[PDB]
């Protein structure tokens, strides 16, 4: 144990899963497009083998490169964001039916973001194009490496 | 990274304040360490601002960018050492100078 | 458990070369940047240089350009380092401590490498 | 050192560097379609650390899941395969400069491609759409999950 | 240097609890999955279970079904196996051996967990 | 998974073959392992045929699905040992019964 889950480096790679998952429409944190969410979430850190739920994080305390990640608040609710450099890779779980993001033909890069409470309640969501996977409950696997802050 | 206290002495139970300046922005990519006569120096927190686990409540750090800080809330007898702060944010890392805090 | 230790402490005459090794335990040794800082009696803290573990990359201090070399052993998990000249001036306290943060893999994405010295070595005194 | 890097298996993490990567606009290895390729490319184990130059590798020995690679012969080019479960995610070195794959809008999943001379030559392949990241010599980086076998 | 090390033989009554621990040193304790391996001195190996030092879960043997217990402890990088009913016939020596291939980050998606045997424990005698 | 043979003699310096059945598909993922009487077992080959680093080339493996085979070209005293094979496909994990080669 070196450096804790909720502590975050340009350069980490994090594996997450989000069981039965869910199709949102229409997701604010990523301007209004469709996103994939699952509320038993789990982060880990390939390298380093760490885990945690996502649940189980109290989010205002993580930090990425020393600073408090770039937080946003759309109609009473926070979402977190943990940017990630290049697009975040994603899958269904078990099979090799594979997913892609709502930039899928541009340069821009993808970045994770977490709903949380306050409390022990938290939602992990993924960029998403359309129901390329099903409309849900459906377990996929998410692979990506974290980039730098937000400018 | 001039250290501006290089020995300040108070009365055991006061508030202590240890100030680091640095010569460019280096953000949070600093940290605290205490050193005993001997002994390898220990760490207090992590960045500017994050405690070590087992370290009591009285260590805490601030700052940002430039200008850092180090508070001491009680100045119990275990606090007679040197503190130091080191950046690691360029490829030379480099040390502050060192403070020696006597009761 | 995470530890580094190091060799036994020493005495030099002026002129002659200084091996010390830091023996890694309890995690990956290939996957953390490690660094050699000295400890003069008196003054302050002296970092020298910085190692890879995993590619031998190595980046030396102005001061000991000409007279450091460090290197790795990944089947022993040791580092090691090495002073050349050795005047009297080199009596310090040479100390092996664990970089964090930027682990090995990025490459130069992640070579200004960032984070704090976990565990710091016991320490080696060597006197010229 | 348990596994070798030249033995792979299923839910491995992979990071990839193509120095000074050039652009083909037609690969034969994935059907006809554009690819970003590096004679000095190196394979990244990341949970486990080992890493090898892909020049330093002999591909008729790399084993996926106990079994050797599935390899394709192209007008006298032998071409290495290695499956991943999704799309490989790369990136232009040390920039948020995102790329894409030329199945961005598909279910299929990406794979690693390698052409090997039988001696010390070696070129690593990634799936592209266009000049997304420029015509080259760029530095680019990717990152990948392995996958099974192809059936 | 990866090794597992075993903790000494120990001699038991017919029924008690046999607790067999096996430290691990030289790589990522949580990367690797576990396994337990049972030797009568005359008959041949007989695999009892497995364990995810991540997540701490276990699949045991049918004959060793209310039997066994599998735990792991993070902190110090042990496994430990404890047999209860403990009859005359639970006379063996117990294997701790890593798993390799599959490493405990994939979950389900590599969880056939296929790797051969990377060290074997030294063994422990148990007799009852 | 049985062990065809259960116990062979050979001269010094002759070919062994041993040879495993599996009781379903199990592809590559056997290991052929050798055991002197006091010892863990010390591993031969990874894989159907995978040489482990050290040990000499005499021993070589082979056989894919189901039937597998461990060959051995000379017979050096020091293979007085007894060899297993062990699948690790599917959640219980099986050896094969044992073979024990004398000189």
């Amino acid at each position: 144990p070196a450096r804790p889950i909720t502590n975050w480096r340009s350069g980490d790679v994090v594996w997450v899963t989000l069981p039965s998952a869910e199709y949102a429409q229409s997701q604010s944190a990523m301007g209004s497009h469709p996103a994939y969410w699952s509320e038993e979430a789990t982060i880990i850190n390939v390298a380093t083998g760490q885990r945690a739920a996502v649940s189980s994080i109290k989010w205002d305390q993580v930090t990425l490169n020393g600073k408090a990640l770039h937080k946003e608040t759309h109609s009473g609710l926070v979402y977190y964001q943990l940017p990630l450099m290049g697009k975040i890779n994603f899958w269904q779980q078990g099979t090799t039916k594979a997913g892609y993001t709502y930039n899928y033909n541009t340069t821009d890069s993808d970045s994770l973001w977490v709903w949380w409470d306050g409390g022990s309640k938290a939602y992990l969501y993924i960029s998403t194009y359309t129901t390329m996977l099903g409309a849900g409950p459906v377990n996929i696997t998410g692979l990506g490496a974290v980039g730098p802050n937000p400018v | 990274m001039p250290q501006v206290p290089v020995s300040l002495s108070a009365s055991v139970g006061d508030r202590v304040t240890i100030t680091c300046q640095a010569s460019q922005d280096i953000g949070n990519y600093l940290t605290w360490s205490q050193q005993k006569p001997g002994k390898a120096p220990k760490l207090l927190i992590y960045d500017a601002s994050n405690l070590q686990t087992g370290v009591p409540s009285r260590f805490s750090g601030s700052g940002s960018g430039t200008y850092f800080t180090l508070t001491i809330s009680s100045l119990q007898p275990e606090d007679i050492a040197t503190y130091y702060c080191q950046q690691y944010d360029n490829v030379p890392i480099t040390f502050g100078g060192g403070t020696e805090v006597e009761i | 458990q995470v530890q580094l230790v190091q060799s036994g402490a020493e005495v030099k005459k002026p002129g002659a070369s200084v091996k010390v090794a830091c023996k890694a335990s309890g995690y990956n040794f290939i996957h953390y940047y490690l660094h050699w800082v000295r400890q003069a009696p008196g003054q302050g803290l002296e970092w020298m240089g910085i190692i890879n573990p995993s590619v031998g990359r190595t980046t030396y201090a102005q001061k000991f350009q000409g007279r450091v070399t460090m290197t790795r052993d990944t089947s022993t998990s040791t580092v090691y380092m090495e002073l050349s000249s050795l005047r009297s001036e080199d009596t310090a306290v040479y100390y092996c401590a664990r970089d964090v943060g930027g682990m090995t893999y990025c490459g130069d994405e992640c070579f200004p490498p960032r984070g704090w010295f976990d565990p710091w070595g016991q320490g080696t005194l060597v006197t010229v």
